[PDB]
């Protein structure tokens, strides 16, 4: 714990741990929903992980994702250091100046892409669970959960997938740390691995995602190779370390509630209304801003310089934002939810994310409807930057399954 | 109710629209030329800029201190009539709206 700063009040001190949280066995959604039970205030102060403020609701993570002056994205992750050695390109940057570099980041990773990659996105998920489909069984985060979008993303950035275990390594030192590396350490070496393929490219421009990036312009004008680098630094990211992780928390509870797997079995129109619900109660993701000044925010006095995480988990978890949130409801008729940010740095990868999600639960259940969790198995799940599950064993039997 | 999109090139697009839906998400729902609504449709961007038809401005209640704010910023040319088509919901009252889609959104 780190020593309470005098302008922080002893009444709004609750020591949650995002990186662990207490009650991380009955579910990590579940451990950070601790946070809104009723003798919780809407913004406390942890002294875990170096000190920082926790915005509990949604109300209060909308508006400081919103009001981008009083909170900046300058330092946004949470070990003081981290969120200081953050500089990735429509992110670490208040929005005057961020605007420009969303639209060339759109071009590799928005909806002009995922039609471009439309019929390989298919085709992997068919091939992958057709291969497993006659086993009877399958460890989902190691066999379709991490090849599934990252075969993808490796293929879209023209990267040799004999690379994956070297930068899917660094993605998770910089999101769930296991102690081995700092945050600063693991951004320089995928900017070690990233320099050289930048400047190759930028010499011979291609068609893959990295070439576009380093031979992008912002707002009439051409970017550089630091620029550059920052940019698809974050785009490797994002593409090894977001859906890899929801499509297991999604799978998990398919596994565990054969009345949801019959819904979309009947009506596979739905699983695209089901994706959106099951981002919002499977949310994963939780950084934050710094303040720019002092500033009051609810009765609550901040003082610049101040980290405060705003979990985006957190506001579709709310129930004054949504009627029995932990309750999954495929037609729930207002499915409110920040998963994908808030404000000006609104996910661009959300189109390339949906798609993999609902070609994922859409393809799987035409070919094994039916499957549960591995007897006697307690799925464990991790925290951090960006939430995930541990391991996923499942199990069916291959004379319910069929071949397209 | 239909909503039509002229694009740059002077192509036309019909679609029959819902209540409750934006424009927006109609014409990226539908690959509708040039429009990206990049921030979600939350009033924090200018990608999904459009001219509404002089026909039909009066018929939509005007934007709010966002969307304002956020058309100064727009990359086409500011007309008198443009809107950031994820601010307006369509509804039967607008049946046959007209919007010109510019361009350059980013
Ligand atoms: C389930 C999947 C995903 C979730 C939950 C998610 C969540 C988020 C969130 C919460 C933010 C805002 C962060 C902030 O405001 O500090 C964000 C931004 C972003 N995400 Fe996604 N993401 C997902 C998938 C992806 C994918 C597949 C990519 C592809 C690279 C991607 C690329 C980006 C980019 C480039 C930004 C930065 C926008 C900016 O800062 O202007 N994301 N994402
Ligand atoms: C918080 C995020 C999910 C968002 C995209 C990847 C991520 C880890 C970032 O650094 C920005
Ligand atoms: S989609 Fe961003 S302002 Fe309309």
């Amino acid at each position: 714990l780190a020593p309470l700063p005098p302008h922080v009040p002893e009444h709004l001190v609750f020591d949650f741990d995002m990186y662990n949280p207490s009650n991380l066995s009955a579910g990590v959604q579940e451990a950070w929903a601790v946070l809104q039970e009723s003798n919780v205030p809407d913004l406390v102060w942890t002294r875990c992980n170096g000190g920082h403020w926790i915005a509990t609701r949604g109300q209060l993570i909308r508006e400081a994702y919103e009001d981008y002056r009083h909170f900046s994205s300058e330092c946004p992750f949470i070990p003081r250091e981290a969120g200081e050695a953050y500089d990735f390109i429509p992110t670490s940057m208040d929005p005057p100046e961020q605007r420009q570099f969303r639209a060339l980041a759109n071009q590799v990773v928005g909806m002009p892409v995922v039609d471009k990659l439309e019929n390989r996105i298919q085709e992997l998920a068919c091939s992958l669970i057709e291969s497993l489909r006659p086993q009877g069984q399958c460890n989902f985060t190691e066999d379709y959960a991490e090849p599934f979008p990252i075969r993808i993303f490796m293929l879209l950035a023209g990267l040799p997938e004999e690379d994956i275990p070297h930068l899917k390594y660094l993605t998770d030192q910089m999101t769930r740390p296991d102690g081995s590396m700092t945050f600063a350490e693991a951004k320089e070496a995928l900017y070690d691995y990233l320099i050289p393929i930048i400047e190759q490219r930028r010499q011979k421009p291609g068609t893959d995602a990295i070439s576009i990036v380093a031979n992008g312009q912002v707002n009439g004008r051409p970017i550089t190779s630091d620029e550059a680098k920052r940019m698809c630094g974050l785009l490797l990211v994002g593409g090894l370390d977001t859906v890899v992780n929801f499509l297991s928390f999604s799978m998990e509870f398919l596994a565990k509630s054969p009345e949801h797997r019959q819904e979309l079995i009947q009506r596979p129109e739905r699983i695209p209304a089901a994706c959106e619900e099951l981002l919002r109660r499977f949310s994963l993701v939780a950084d934050g801003r710094i303040l720019t000044s002092d500033y009051e925010f609810h009765g609550v006095q901040l003082k610049k310089g101040d980290q405060i995480l705003l979990p985006q988990m957190l506001s579709g978890l709310d129930e004054r934002e949504n009627a029995c949130p932990m309750h999954v409801d495929f037609s729930r008729q207002k499915v409110s939810h920040t998963t994908f940010g808030h404000g000006s740095h609104l996910c661009l990868g959300q189109h390339l994310a949906r798609r993999e999600i609902i070609v994922t639960l859409k393809e799987w259940l035409t070919r094994i409807p039916d499957f549960s969790i591995a007897p006697g198995a307690q799925i464990q799940h991790k925290s951090g930057i960006v939430s995930g599950v541990q391991a996923l064993p499942l199990v069916w039997d291959p004379a319910t399954t069929k071949a397209v | 109710s239909k909503v039509v999109y002229v694009s740059h090139d002077g192509t036309r697009r019909e679609l029959d629209v819902a209540d409750g839906v934006s424009l927006m998400q109609a014409a990226v729902s539908n690959g509708i030329y040039d429009i990206v609504g990049d921030c979600g449709g939350s009033a924090s961007c200018a990608t999904c800029h459009v001219y509404v038809n002089e026909a039909f401005t009066d018929k939509v209640p005007a934007a709010n201190e966002r969307e304002i704010g956020m058309l100064e910023s727009v990359t086409a040319e500011l007309k008198p009539n443009s809107r950031l088509c994820c601010q307006i919901i369509m509804t039967p009252e607008l049946d046959g709206i007209v919007v010109d889609v510019p361009d350059r959104q980013w």
